[PDB]
């Protein structure tokens, strides 16, 4: 605050940080190893060391408003984190329609996400009402497993449920039943049989 | 490491639908809304991980795709839950 | 209709509605009627078990709840479905 | 009992 | 007949015909049938064949209307949507394309 009084105030962001004060002067303007190297590719950079330092508050922060200014590596990077950073504390929806918009790594994030993200698929169903889709059928696919492959495909559901079937027999006639409404005929013949 | 928990929490869950999907079938022949709530937060852990670890002092985590997967786990978990918790439960024993 | 007047209580409700049109055309419209303007398991099979069950004179009574039908009860089947995949 | 004669 | 009655092709080689490719509904036995159908020379199973081996709007026409003339039609609707759908991966597009429901509507 006094020996300060451009240079004087990345010092005073730095030195503030090692929170809010530090963020908005260095936002306003525009360890020492990773310092060295910020320096060096000298404003992305500068909040993925802050994020990787801090790893709270100011930390997560930093990172969602780089993240959102900037909007393969980098992009993947921050999306990953993004939604754990979300997870721990929408998130999943908006970050897969972006990037559809790296096919192996969302089936890993995916992979991680699978009951929030079951949610969070009703959800963007819900809204609705290809490669994202497949995707997800066959996450899906690798009572609980039956009933998110028809929520999703919302025939993968009959073919499904039909597949398992070769009280629940009961259930799963009726519940393909609706859905179709030579089938039918056919379920109830076996219901009956 | 929180990571790791999720991932146990993702396999008793998964574990427990199984035994009510077969419990059902067995009848033929509790969850609450809390368990929903939890892979939620569950998922959240997983977006706050992931984005820490992309901007780590050194270069990013390797663990991008592990935890993606993981999440797609968990969204499938919450949705078979929710499914359950949302009247297919009360309706196991009856033909489909 | 006590109950009716009176979440958990309308399920009881709607279930034992179900139960009764099980033991018994006009009844089942009525039913319907209730289900669409309410609009797990167990509740997804009674609904199951109406469709497989599933004249003038009940046609009028549609007619006046709506002031076609099978239709109608179609669509609010498949919306329960989603619900139920949904929870 | 009203209520065993309605499940019945 | 004997065939027909217990539920063959070659024989048929040598309205039934749009029956047997029903049953059918791989590649090569495919480019065997068409051989066999140009050695013989329903003509829009034909066109279709072409496509498949392979204007596009007419094959799609045929298509539709064969579909129209029941399982095995729904089948082969399907397989064409796929087909269009590996193409496309604007005004023409949109014209060409002028569970199946739910696709349209994904689609859309």
């Amino acid at each position: 605050e006094n020996v300060e009084c451009e240079v004087q105030e990345f010092m005073f962001a730095m030195t503030l940080f090692s929170f809010d004060q530090s963020y908005e002067i260095f936002q306003l303007h525009d360890i020492w190893k990773d310092l060295l190297c910020t320096f060096t590719v000298p404003h992305s950079a500068f909040y993925y060391q802050l994020s990787l330092l801090f790893d709270q508050e100011f930390a997560l922060k930093c990172i969602s408003k780089s993240a959102e200014y900037s909007l393969q590596d980098f992009k993947e990077k921050q999306h990953i984190h993004y939604l754990n950073l979300l997870i721990h504390f929408e998130v999943l929806d908006v970050l897969r329609l972006g990037h559809e918009c790296r096919t192996n790594f969302l089936q890993l994030l995916l992979q991680e996400d699978i009951d929030f993200f079951s949610t969070l698929l009703r959800l963007c169903n819900a809204h609705s009402d290809k490669i994202v889709d497949s995707i997800l059928s066959q996450n899906l696919r690798s009572c609980f497993k039956k009933l998110y492959c028809f929520r999703m495909l919302n025939a993968a559901a009959e073919v499904l449920y039909q597949y398992i079937l070769m009280i629940r027999k009961r259930k799963c006639y009726l519940m393909v039943i609706n859905v179709l409404s030579v089938t039918l005929t056919d379920l109830r013949d076996e219901l009956r049989g | 490491r929180r990571k790791l928990v999720v991932q146990w929490i993702a396999m008793a869950v998964d574990m427990w639908v199984r035994e009510v999907e077969r419990r059902g079938a067995m009848a033929a022949a509790v969850m609450g809304s809390w368990v929903s709530e939890l892979l939620g937060r569950a998922d959240q852990v997983l977006t706050q991980i992931a984005g820490t670890g992309a901007t780590l002092r050194g270069g990013a985590a390797s663990d991008a795709e592990e935890i993606a997967s993981l999440r797609r786990t968990v969204k499938g978990l919450k949705r078979s839950v929710d499914m359950l918790l949302g009247g297919e439960m009360a309706r196991m024993s009856f033909f489909r | 209709v006590l109950s009716q007047f009176y979440d958990r209580e309308d399920w009881g409700q709607a279930l034992r509605l179900l139960l009764l049109l099980i033991e018994f055309h006009y009844l089942v419209l009525l039913v319907a009627k209730f289900l669409y303007p309410i609009f797990e398991d167990s509740v997804a099979t009674v609904i199951e078990v109406i469709e497989t069950k599933w004249s003038n004179l009940y046609e009028t009574i549609i007619e006046a709840d709506k002031s076609a039908t099978l239709l109608k009860n179609l669509r609010k089947k498949l919306n329960f479905k989603l619900c139920q995949a949904f929870m | 009992d009203w209520v065993e004669q309605l499940i019945l | 007949l004997k065939d027909r009655y217990e539920g063959s092709e070659v024989q048929n080689l040598l309205d039934l015909a749009e029956m047997a490719i029903v049953t059918s509904l791989v590649q090569n036995n495919e480019l065997k049938t068409l051989r066999e159908i140009l050695n013989e020379f329903v003509s829009i199973n034909v066109f279709e064949v072409y496509l498949k081996l392979v204007q596009e709007t007419i094959d799609s026409l045929i298509s539709g209307m064969k579909i129209f003339y029941v399982a095995a039609c729904c089948n082969v609707m399907s397989q064409e949507i796929v087909s269009k759908i590996l193409e496309k991966n604007k005004a023409k597009l949109l014209e060409l394309p002028l569970q199946d429901l739910m696709k349209c509507t994904y689609k859309i």
